């Protein structure tokens, strides 16, 4: 779910024609939708693309070398707020096997915010999609969830429109853009 | 007719209050240098902190926080007779500055209870080592905002503060166990974030301050645990290694000679550690929160030239 | 008419010599049992042994090196009632063996230091922590050999035992410093080689001694230095954790009752931690030179049944 | 300077008929005779093959995911007693990068004794292929190495002729065939 490498990947074939392949996992149950429509499009432009399950990604993890990830915002420590879901702990499996691990983000995707909590932003998903039986007598709990955070240890590089950065050099181009009154945007200026 | 240079006004005040910390008791000790004795000429007046701050390491040589303090005064009063007047407001527009630290210096510690609220969240087991006082205020606002918690203390030995800090909060009413030193590595598990504090931060980033931060929080990477740490905007020093050591306190770490009649046998080590950016992950200043690479950064921002 | 239980026969000795250690002096006590009470069948032999054995963990629960000793005589005399001599001779032919490790197991430490000599080399300097005395006899053998090296004792702390190692080779004269253990991080690059011993060896190698051997030893991996550890072949014990968390002494690592009128407050934390295989590289029996997966072996070679 | 993996590799392209490549560095000055006679009768059974010098043995280790050591000798640890030259370090190269390190050893490579001092086995060579101007008046000094030890961490299987097995089981192999007595093999049973 990362309209940037989906556009990306297109001239990445196309005006560079290097040829190689693209493993794609599932954000199950919800990018799910968006991965048989992601290889598709691909299979369109034949990037020797095959679809893996999300438990076989440490299987073949031993293989790949390299491993991208569109993610849909970037705090000031360098652990970005990611896409939906199953994201985090790959990118933690990649990290284990000292494989580097790349992120797109344009400018506008900065946050001059820290993350105080972790799990004041890792938002949660629904009991419907994961199980649909709904039991009310037996009546189990299980647990969603539509935001992955990731640690900037795990995190490589910062490929922007400006350039490619270090994970903890964020905060410079962030400060270029943001001011130290408005970070605390609230009128109780206390 | 006074010599500020040691006891004739710098130790005077430091019998006063055991809230006033070194450095700033320096920079205390050094604007009212200059304030009363101003010989209306910016050429000595320089030339009087450079004779004075320098037998001030001179007077204590392992005090290096006061080192800190003894290098951003110069920083102060470089800036302080820039904006160009020529040293003749510069002597009233240094001392119309004048009194700032000792109003907003001493506010730097509840300005840290300000902005370090979210750190301490709701049931955080906190490890804590060493007297770094500015903790103890952030832990004075997470006690007066009835947010919930625990508390761990470890040893400071021999610095023997950690015996302090354990009477200093049950009687303000936190659950706290005082744990030794040599019990960190069987307990962090069960520990979840970690608070320290600096006597000075070195160019990469720099615990300065005791005798084994760094080995808790090389104990913490392994754990991986945010390993946090307290301080403060004015608590900056040039003095940066390349390993763990720094000037030593009189003599290298690896002594062999041997005890004459009944000298102290614990005290032959180092007191003062050092680590550098890999194993902590965040810092409190006064101007915010701050990742390891910016406080280089703004370490060296105003520091070449 | 002794009952062998508490002090009738066991605490007599242990003011005798601080030669003997705790789980032979247990073995000394548990071969001495059935000796003079030997009740003429091989029933209720070992039903004393299991109330004896019992009550001698139920005597102190919280010197578990006594439990390794409580756990291999049981082991010695099932394989001494083994051979198949119907009891008969196996009265005598269990006390004709009898005296053997009053004989052996006190010849333990002069063959750890047979074997032990080709680890510490030429200018070695060495990390000890707490008094394992097998340790000292095999730096006991180092000065006797004249090998040059050099030794660097760290705490012990609460166990005071690191300012005695001091005191005991010192006058043996050995360059040597004392450390504290808070200082182990800032001094352990220097450092090349380090030596602990365990009180019991675990199921996976288990260094169940002291309150920070675990600490020192998480330092000596990220340091990559050769983490060995002296013992014997008589300090084995079934009691396995999964964590670093063994049997503590009386309650959780992290209490949080108070203070009541002036109770002790570094003694909160535990005494006892756990290491695995993971950190230790090597060790030394009476048998040789082994490594962290044979030890895990020959402590389940006879366990199993 | 391994016959094994020389005879091994001919049969692991002909009865297999597995396709691959084989880097192959150089062990300066000392195997770099037998170095450029390797990959010759390899490149004569065509296995894609191409010498690496030893100084670019790290720039192409992430493209690389496994590595073979043809060792000399083995101990009771696990740290085996390899050949020549150049190849402790770059199985300590191969260790940072999560790589698994392979070594082959015949069952009478095996050695009941321990590596006491790592340097009373590694062996050294000579100063004269090292640099062979001999300054008298000069006269620097410079070390030749030709036996390299590595720690048992930085290994990973020993495929021998009874199968493969851990860096830490070497001693059940061992006291298999070797006993407790003649290990300390000398007339003083001091």
């Amino acid at each position: 779910d990362s309209k940037t490498v989906l556009k990306f990947l297109i001239t990445a074939r196309e005006r560079s024609n290097r040829t190689f392949t693209v493993l794609v996992t599932e954000g199950f149950p919800n990018n799910t939708k968006n991965a048989h429509e992601f290889a598709k499009k691909l299979a369109q432009h034949n990037i020797e693309t095959l679809v893996v399950p999300d438990s076989a990604v440490f299987a073949l993890m031993s293989r790949v070398g390299k491993v991208i990830i569109g993610t849909k915002a970037v705090f000031v420590n360098g652990g970005t707020i990611s896409s939906n879901s199953g994201v985090s702990s790959v990118c933690e499996c990649a990290r284990e096997f000292r494989t580097p691990v790349f992120a797109v983000a344009g400018l506008y995707k900065l946050s001059p915010l820290y993350p105080f909590d972790v799990e004041k932003f890792v938002e949660f998903g629904g009991s419907q999609r994961i199980l649909p039986r709904m039991d009310p007598r037996k009546r189990l709990d299980t647990v969603n969830q539509i935001t992955d955070y990731v640690p900037p240890e795990n995190i490589d590089i910062y490929i922007t429109n400006v350039g490619g950065f270090n994970p903890s050099f964020i905060y410079r181009i962030a400060w270029d853009n943001y001011k130290q009154i408005d970070v605390h945007l609230d009128k109780n200026k206390a | 007719m006074s010599e500020f240079n040691i006891t004739e006004t710098y130790l005077r005040f430091l019998e006063e209050d055991t809230e006033m910390t070194m450095p700033i008791a320096a920079i205390e000790a050094l604007v009212t240098l200059l304030r009363i004795k101003t010989p209306e000429t910016a050429a000595e007046m320089i030339n009087t902190i450079k004779s004075s701050t320098e037998e001030l390491i001179k007077s204590i040589p392992n005090s290096v926080s006061l080192r800190a303090g003894c290098d951003i005064f110069m920083r102060f009063v470089l800036r302080n007779l820039h904006l160009y007047g020529d040293w003749e407001n510069c002597k009233q527009h240094l001392i119309e500055n004048g009194q700032l630290f000792v109003s907003r210096a001493k506010k730097s510690r509840n300005k840290i209870a300000e902005i370090g609220v979210d750190f301490i969240a709701d049931d955080d087991i906190i490890l804590v080592h060493g007297y770094s006082r500015a903790v103890f205020s952030l832990l004075n606002h997470a006690a007066n905002k009835f947010i919930r918690f625990r508390c761990v203390v470890t040893e400071s030995r021999p610095s023997k503060q950690g015996n302090q800090l354990y009477t200093l909060l049950e009687q303000k009413g936190i659950p706290v166990t005082l744990i030794v030193d040599s019990a960190v590595g069987a307990v962090i598990d069960k520990v979840d974030k970690v608070f320290v504090g600096a006597e000075g931060v070195a160019e990469s980033g720099g615990i300065i301050n005791l005798v084994g931060t760094y080995s808790v929080g090389v104990l913490a990477h392994n754990a991986r645990k945010p390993f946090y740490v307290v301080t403060e905007s004015h608590k900056f020093v040039r003095m940066f290694p390349l390993s763990s050591d720094d000037l030593p306190m009189a003599g290298p770490p690896l002594d062999f000679t041997r005890r004459t009649d009944d000298l102290e046998d614990a005290l032959r080590g180092p007191t003062i550690d050092y680590t550098a950016q890999e194993y902590i992950t965040a810092l409190i200043t006064d101007l915010g929160v701050l990742t390891p690479s910016a406080v280089s950064e703004e370490l060296i921002k105003m520091w070449y030239d």
